[PDB]
């Protein structure tokens, strides 16, 4: 049509008769052919920019530091793990049964065993068993 | 003769919600007599009758875990036809606690008919209460004000 | 144009319908047209046949500190003769996170008839219907035609 | 404008062209092109003061209850045995601090040591101690 | 220029719902360059310009004392954003009944001549079977504003 | 007096093509004559089994599933068969005190006075169980 003929960075303006005018500020579009510009993204509050906003792409959000992304296109931020968790895909969950974590932004490391080391015992999730 | 502008703002803070105006912008639209006003965040509507006025205030948790309350969006009609304080139109959208479960958003629609008068200036206030407000934020296109004519 | 805008007068939770204040010298009430409310029925009278947005909308708020749960209905029923329109509105369980209010919107098309006669009807599971109340001016069944 | 020349106890009506009506039933303006519908004082609420076509109505409690929040916005029950009513609501008395009567304030535990006798029954928040 | 159609399916599925839009069916109705491709599951629009464009979402839980999560419906523009999006916490069996769950959206949208609106469902499932839509009451619908 | 009026039952008034009196279309009903438009037919899925087929005369109506039994008007939502819980209109309410139910899909029967019977109590009773 008219309005296919724009690239991205510009849109098919309506109102000034099909021309491609760009994107105004804070907007963008990643395609052609659009009626409109999208708005640009905001990184504010616990979000920090990581890539700036052009008028061919969206800006990009990373979490300011002492947390960490979670889902898809850094959807919300969640506070480092503590204690005895661990970081997972899904989240900061607790260490399983068996497991520990001494350290905050630590692994899940397993008690030690004492019984293969030959002496004796008990643990939990954020301390490892003495012996 | 119909509007429908989208919030700017992404922090929860009482005060205000800056709008953007611009059609070439996704979403938003102005025809007729009706006008954005960038330094009092005032929509003007020109022809005066009755309109049905809608709004929409979508939030979304930003902190995983964390977070509560409430938040409010109040329409409110300079000049003061009422000259009292009451809200034209008036929305309130819980946050919820952050449980297992675990819902990270929340939606909220209001409209109804109002008379407006020639020259009215539309504005849309926002008040939170704040049991972590840095947690959640609106979600961003999401808030919307809108209205068209119904009398000729 | 052809309209109608009423605001319910109601304040205290009790099932049974609605009456709604008509005379469009009060705030937020309008009627035009082919539109009338009937005062002893506490119904609203479309002359003019055609499809129309209708859409109501309910504020409650609670006012006693600290009580009252449950929920509250309107159903629009429409005489000649199962709502044409129908909300819910829960109420919250007086917390430490104090939700002490509850919105409630729905609208949809609805095909009326000449000389259709539509009227609201409350209905509220109490557990303490006495700590709420309906926000006063919030309360709107409202109509315009498409047709 | 035509309008600004109607006083307070009319308005502006627009159907009638421009000419200053009266307030009807149950409405009010205290300075407007529709008048506003007067407040209603039911439930836990009594009327303090009666809707005027000049002023709207005003609320207070139901004795047993108080009044809470800006206008008597809403009702709360009187403060029980070990609590004090705050601009919040009736909040418990804080540690070293009682109340014996029903809408009472928090008063301290009597400190028999500063006072020269020995404690015969410890304090708590619905009673002093006994000495 | 108005359509209203009303959603087909019942159970909780992942994926674009069908709708019936014969309209000696009740709540159905179409007029004007409106029509239902019934092989896409999508409105088409024949004129184009800016319409009121809304959504109604009713459940009802149909397993007593089981059921829990949150059901989403999106208005997809054909030809990631979704033009129009709604969210419905379905509660937890509790002491209260809470059997049902109603949400409502719309706003403006600028529409394109031949332009093909179609809706999809989504459902975080935690006992999906315990609750199914409410049967005539999902709804799309939408009218024109431009002349 | 009216033209509907004069359509019967599995019909309605089509007032996009002058008032005549077309069939209802498929999966839609109407019990009563002069409608302007048929009901949607009930969709009995998930737990629930169709134990009446839609006509253009009437409704279809549901049962619910084997494990599963109906639950108020027109079997609007169906409840798990009943554990020392009996049957009722509001659902599986539990046996009141003095009375006990052993099996499942039973009935709240009293327990077995042993005064009455000569013996003395070894164990008292419960919801779910009688011992002399
Ligand atoms: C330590 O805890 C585990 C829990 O599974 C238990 O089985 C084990 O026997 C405990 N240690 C001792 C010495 O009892």
């Amino acid at each position: 049509d008219p309005c296919s003929n724009c690239p991205a960075g510009t849109f098919c303006d309506n109102n000034r008769n099909q021309i491609c005018s760009p994107c105004p500020p804070n907007s963008f579009s990643s395609a052609g052919g659009q009626r409109t510009c999208d708005i640009c993204r905001q990184c504010k509050g616990v979000f920090r920019t990581r890539k700036e906003c052009s008028s061919t792409s969206n800006a990009e959000c990373d979490c300011t530091p002492g947390f960490h992304c979670l889902g898809a296109g850094c959807s919300m931020c969640e506070q480092d793990c503590k204690q005895g968790q661990e970081l997972t895909k899904k989240g900061c969950k607790d260490c399983s049964f068996g497991t520990f974590n001494d350290q905050k932004r630590g692994i899940c490391r397993p008690w030690t065993n004492c019984s293969l080391d030959g002496k004796s015992v008990n643990g939990t999730k954020e301390r490892d068993v003495v012996c | 003769m119909f509007a429908q502008l989208v919030a700017q703002n992404v922090l929860l803070i009482d005060g205000p919600l800056s709008w953007y105006s611009d059609p070439g912008l996704a979403g938003v639209s102005l025809t007729g007599g009706l006008s954005y006003k960038e330094d009092t965040k005032e929509l003007v509507v020109a022809k005066a009758g009755v309109y049905y006025v809608f709004f929409q205030l979508e939030l979304r948790r930003v902190v995983a875990g964390e977070g509560s309350g409430s938040v409010s969006l109040a329409l409110h009609l300079q000049p003061l036809r009422s000259a009292a304080g009451a809200a034209a139109l008036a929305l309130t959208v819980d946050l919820p606690p952050a449980s297992s479960e675990a819902r990270n958003s929340a939606f909220g629609f209001q409209g109804r008919l109002l008379h407006l008068s020639a020259g009215q200036r539309l504005g849309v206030h926002l008040h939170t209460e704040a049991r972590a407000r840095h947690a959640w934020q609106l979600t961003q296109g999401a808030t919307v004000l809108g209205l068209f004519r119904v009398t000729p």
